[PDB]
């Protein structure tokens, strides 16, 4: 037993809906007891969606110890309503604790479509967890060995529901793919149905956009289709340029660029942000996000790099690998008092975080920006703005140096009284 | 046309969309400054405390959870030191703190864990600073408001035992509200007369056989019997929303005191006309309109109540999700006798009445709202009626503007 | 005279400047005093230009009180065509030197140069910097523009963008988009981006777009007489505002009105839920004619706040608000005293505030949530990322931007609240 | 290798790229708490000032400015009556002001208004209470800097006198800076020794034919001149910029009041030692770069000297609005040989020679800064070095990093 007040990620069941979510005719059904339709509010409001998820609860509760037959009508009344091309099944935490097993159930039922069943170790594993697993398990249950299109083309891999800055990443991406000639074959979780899925197949090779919700199907992937995928995120001008050589390399076709718009090297080459120079950085976040930061920070931006951690257990080598050529030794935890405390013992200048950084930077009066989920409804904007890719660069620059300006701002204002 | 007490209520079980008992200790928590919330549970119970308590989370609030690793699971254990040395971890850190609710979830029951036998070894071991009590907030046995019910029921046992005539309030309100309900009481000679909860734990009240209690709350039927058992007794009367229900609120009150009519309308007519005008601002874009009420929080059936006899609206189906028959009667007794009534749920059937029934306005949950809003439908989300100021007679006017407010946007929009 | 201390506007010849900078191969030479040339530093590090813009001082000084002075200002011009060898010139008096003897007319004449050298008129007692924007503009106009034969292709100029523009860059992006999503390509976009040669070629389109009444008005009815050439009346800023835009379009051209409403996110986000709070909310609306009656719209029609008050600095477009916010049951303020606008807000006195840098200050002291919505602005209103405020994605951007303010103000209130 | 008193200095004249005297009224009004100023000029001063204030318009400051609109042109009415009313109207809704000034600008000395006879006319009429002063800040008459000297040698003329050999630094300081230097003055006993400016209007030096004064800042002219005129004499002295410069500052104050080497090497010896650690930390990435210096501030040589002899800079081109040949003897005796110095400037000829010369750092206005930075050069813009605290001891580290910074950051960035 842990006291635990705050929380990075939530069960790995949500993790599962936030594949569900992402994609289109498919139904998850979650052996749950009444009340665990908590997370609907999560997909309904902070990415204010104008459906109810593609996710039913067998719903059980007190009266009903004595429950398999629930699993079962669940399953079944998903599929005579909602016809959909295929379906997942799978426990909470408390169904977790009991005896029905969701395999043999569906199994039984025996339905016209597959039934996918996941494993979810709900007091081991976290959220992310939960969406890589369910991705790969419906990869694993419907990835064909294909013929590859005649023109060059490409898979995304991992975008999800509650991801930070999915929708305009893949944008973004799909943009500077196709300046480059190669066309989008499926993206997924995010827009694919369980049809698209089959033709994964015949596409030439993987972006893995996001390692903690895409790296298992990329690897089932990469043997199962004999598909490579990139191991390099495009976030920070840099990173996006290495990401398209590694592309180069994949491929054979040249690296070409529409650089019109990007205005980071600019900015921050520009004399305006010499006092941004040696500025100490803290930064918090999930594994992916805060690498991609670090680089941005110090080769790109001219912060020192003062701190560097991680909430997901799953990306806590990439981060030690990484946060070593800084000097730096990687700080790994889930307990936002943790953070608090090695925040504090760095005494940073900035905060680079979450919606949990941001608080505790008020607390320390500090300026502060948000690089990584879990992020409240602010952070899934109407506006376009991704991280990755130019605009990325472009946008990432606005939001950290802003809190910098106002910070000054307001303490040169207070000064003058 | 007005009477629902014969009216077949649909009991219906299969797909819920609720939240559960645990939710109540977020605007609970508040009202009883020195409690604590200790639920025992999984990191999704965690998870939903966070979603619940949005900005709160923050705040540094006294509650937590005690959440259940790979170990606490493998049997026999101490379950039991774990939780007691958490706690001593916790009451430590907190001095402040006085009373220690272990709140049970979905994972601690099936677990079996004997939260009222830990209750009482942690009682013995942290008095006289702390006393501890045990309850159930769990999705198994619990919706939502229900939280609020168990926690007191578990809180009546245990209270001072007295002869003395007094007045009892029972449900958390705001303190605006639990203050203008106070000072009408004491104004019409009723006294004296104390809260259940009370704001700290020292001046909690006393119960024994000559003890009145009138409800604020129609979700308390558990601490209703918990007080019955001490010898208390109750006064029927619909709920305090609108001008007619805390007039017939306070009316019931004053009735069993011997109050004269005299004293009642000098008392009570100016905060009346108050609230029949600020009314009235509402009764342009309210009237004649037909609501839908999905089951989340008990309220419903008086805030229907409210909505067709002071506001105009016509019912249609008015969902809750536990129905005490004799609790409501007082309210069932005054709403609109076409009124389908519906205890429990089936998700996928409910939307099919909905659907077809065609609302202008519809309550319901967060995860419904904005789907409903897509497909066409004014929604208004149910949440907001438990920590919004909404009963007695200042806030009537406010009331209704909380359901007025979506139905003038979707005119406004287009 | 009167005691200022904050000031909307420059003096005109900022105004100047900002055709000049927004232009290329155009050399502006200004005779004025040694100190002039301060404004460099507006285009430099505000719109943070890569190169110095395209403008000379004569910069006199207190010994050269004599006829020197006639003889600077020809010696600046030389030297600036000698230098640059630009396509076209112009010239124009600083304050200090309105009140000088020297005529930029009759002294570039004689000069004789062999390219173009339009004189300006600015009246810096009595105009300020938008008016210097709009006749400068509108003097190279009609130093260039000649009649032409229509391009056999549908194409329109825009008209009006220039340096120091509160998101010209992103909107002349915008406007751009929307019109190829409709058929119309554009012909040239001035004074933003245009040479002279490009301001030559003006006659060939078959209309104008005014993307802003206050720095191109002027040169669009020129247009209009000089080249048969019809303008849109409506400025793009808000979704209902950009359909009627659009509306107008098709009147003009004949062509139906053609969307790509893919990324259109605003309609849904105020009609979601959790924008239900945003109704009723007073808000108070100040800045440049222009922004503020497209704010107001916004405001009133697609998020549903009550307008509580609207003015503006700009005096040109004191017609256009009064004739607007009437619609409102409401009387423009007309001013450009801070102290004005301080004791309106007051009096109004909101609960959302749209204006100006100075605007946000005022909102500050009266701690009350603010956003930016029109020029004068700083460094970060002039942003690296994709900023527009006209078209679908400007509509996505001026939701985020005024909701933002008030989301902030609710959490700062609640958390406060607990303690 | 060093000694540059005998070098041909450039006297250019050309296309100007500098600030007025206005822009003074920025840092200056901070230091004199008592102090207003107001300019009478058009609206392009006014937008300067704002420009030139940025953040600190918001702060409601004590300096503003009589826009002259079109009737105060137009022949000589009430330009002084219209300036009355004003004044008056200021100094009611700013009773704390006890000194105004009128800042005479361009247009108002073409317009030919007689400040001062407005000045005086004014100082009767609000006497007691408030003393009224003149004099000009235009780009006709200063650069930049140049408006703290003519404002100070406006107030030396009405000083009280006094027969008491007195020290007065003159230069408006951080008082971060004042006060250290004040105290290593006191340390030495120098005493007593006041500033000019002094922090509010009622603590002035008084001056007579017995005081001593040195310079703390190289713009001080005019300044000199009327103190001079007076009786004063000034101590001959380098600008206190590094080590060397302080120390030297330092000796020449002592060296003056006969305090033994002593005495003087026992306060001095911690600060300096402190002072040239700190410098290096920087003379790593300073040392044998080449240094280029547009003209703003009249500090350039002095910070050029700092620069070579303490950082191991080598100079190329040394511009300065203004060199006062008297005054700017010490440091040019230590400047390196080989520096080109240029007074006044054309831009473009100067800019023709930083091209020819391709200079590592280089010191220019934030018009050309960017420009020379997206052509290859590393810049440090020379207006920070009026705002930040530069002069002394614990300062000077600080000062180095000002130009250590850039080159570090043009590395970083590839
Ligand atoms: S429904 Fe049960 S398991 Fe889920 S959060 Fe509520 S108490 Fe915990
Ligand atoms: S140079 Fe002269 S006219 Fe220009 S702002 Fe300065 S004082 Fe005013």
């Amino acid at each position: 037993m842990k006291l635990t007040l705050w929380t990075y990620e939530g069960p790995p069941h949500v993790g599962a809906m936030r594949v569900a979510t992402a994609m289109k005719d498919l139904q998850l059904v979650l052996h749950g007891p009444q009340g665990a339709t908590y997370a609907d509010l999560l997909f309904t409001m902070i990415e204010r969606r104008n459906a109810r998820p593609p996710v039913s609860f067998s719903t059980f509760e007190a009266s009903h110890m004595g429950t398999a037959i629930l699993l079962k009508d669940a399953l079944a009344a998903a599929h005579a309503r909602y016809k959909p091309q295929a379906m997942a099944v799978a426990l909470t935490c408390t169904a977790e604790l009991l005896q029905d097993d969701p395999n043999g159930i569906s199994r039984a039922l025996n339905l016209p479509v597959p039934v996918v069943p996941l494993e979810l170790p709900s007091y081991s594993r976290k959220e992310n967890y939960g969406a890589d697993e369910t991705f790969r398990a419906l990869v694993r249950a419907l990835a064909v060995p294909m013929e590859r299109t005649p023109e060059v083309t490409c898979n995304l891999l991992g975008a999800t529901a509650l991801g930070f800055r999915h929708r305009d990443d893949v944008a973004e991406v799909t943009k500077l793919l196709a300046t480059m000639g190669i066309k989008v074959n499926v993206c997924a979780p995010l827009g694919a149905s369980p049809d698209d899925l089959r033709k994964l197949g015949q596409a030439h090779f993987n972006v893995l956009m996001y390692p903690e919700t895409g790296e298992s199907a990329a690897r089932h992937l990469e043997r199962a289709c004999k598909q490579p995928f990139t191991k390099i995120v495009p976030i920070g001008v840099g990173a996006t340029r290495d990401f398209l050589a590694e592309v180069s390399k994949i491929t054979g076709l040249p690296v070409v660029t529409d650089e019109s718009t990007l205005r980071q090297p600019w900015w921050s080459a520009s004399v305006d942000s010499t006092y941004l120079t040696g500025k100490r950085v803290f930064i918090f976040g999930d594994g992916t996000h805060v690498i991609a930061a670090a680089r941005i920070a110090a080769k790109e931006v001219g912060f020192e790099v003062v701190g560097m951690g991680c909430y997901n257990r799953e990306m806590a080598r990439p981060l030690r690998t990484a946060a070593a050529e800084y000097g730096l030794e990687a700080l790994i935890t889930d307990d936002y008092l943790e953070v608090e405390k090695a925040i504090e013992a760095a005494a940073p200048e900035l905060i680079l975080g979450t919606q949990m950084e941001r608080n505790i930077a008020k607390k320390l009066g500090l300026p502060c920006a948000v690089i990584s989920a879990p992020v409240h409804v602010q952070d899934f904007p109407a506006r376009y703005a991704p991280q990755m890719g130019f605009e990325g660069a472009n946008v990432l620059f606005d939001t950290w140096v802003h809190p910098l300006v106002m910070g000054l701002e307001e303490h040169l204002l207070t000064m003058f009284r | 046309t007005f009477g629902c007490t014969d009216s077949p209520v649909r009991r219906e079980r299969g797909q819920k969309a609720v939240f559960c008992g645990l939710t109540s200790i977020v605007w609970l928590h508040r009202k009883m400054q020195d409690a604590f919330f200790l639920v025992v549970g999984s990191r999704t119970c965690a998870h939903l405390l966070q979603a619940a308590a949005g900005v709160m989370i923050f705040a540094e609030p006294r509650f937590g959870t005690a959440v259940l690793e790979e170990q606490d699971l493998a049997g026999l254990a101490d379950a039991h030191k774990e939780l007691d040395r958490e706690v001593a971890k916790l009451l430590e850190r907190r001095p402040d703190i006085r009373q220690l609710f272990l709140v049970g979830s979905c994972p601690s029951e099936v677990l079996k864990l004997d939260l009222d036998r830990a209750a009482e070894r942690l009682s013995g071991l942290h008095a006289p600073h702390v006393r501890v009590y045990s309850y159930t907030g769990s999705g198994l046995d619990t919706t939502f408001t229900q939280g609020e019910d168990t926690c007191l029921a578990a809180m009546v046992p245990t209270l001072d035992t007295t002869e003395a005539a007094e007045l009892i309030v029972v449900g958390a309100l705001p303190d605006v509200v639990e203050d203008q309900c106070l000072s009408l009481l004491t104004q019409l000679g009723v006294g004296p007369v104390r809260m259940l909860p009370a704001r700290r734990s020292d001046i909690e009240p006393a119960v024994g056989p000559n003890t009145r209690f009138i409800l604020a709350q129609p979700f308390l039927g558990e601490t209703t019997g918990a007080l019955e058992r001490r010898g208390a007794k109750r006064i029927a009367a619909p709920f305090p929303f609108g001008e007619e229900g805390t007039t017939l609120w306070l009316k019931a009150v004053a009735d069993a005191y011997g109050v004269s009519a005299e004293k009642f309308e000098a008392v009570t007519a100016a905060p009346r006309a108050r609230a029949k005008k600020a009314i009235a601002a509402h009764l342009e874009t309210l009237t004649g309109k037909s609501l839908f009420m999905f089951p989340d929080s008990q309220l419903e059936i008086p805030l229907a109540r409210f909505l067709a006899r002071e506001c105009g609206m016509k019912t249609t189906e008015i969902a809750t999700p536990f129905l005490h028959k004799a609790i409501m009667a007082p309210d069932l007794a005054l709403l609109p006798s076409n009124t389908a009534l519906t205890e429990g749920q089936d998700l996928e059937a409910q939307l099919d009445r909905h659907e077809a029934i065609n609302p202008d306005l519809t309550v319901c949950g967060l995860g419904l709202a904005n789907p409903l809003e897509a497909k066409g439908h004014a929604t208004k989300w149910a949440i907001e009626l438990v920590f919004t100021p909404v009963h007695f007679y200042e806030q009537a006017g406010d009331l209704a503007g909380l359901f007025s407010r979506p139905l003038r946007r979707r005119a406004l929009l287009n």
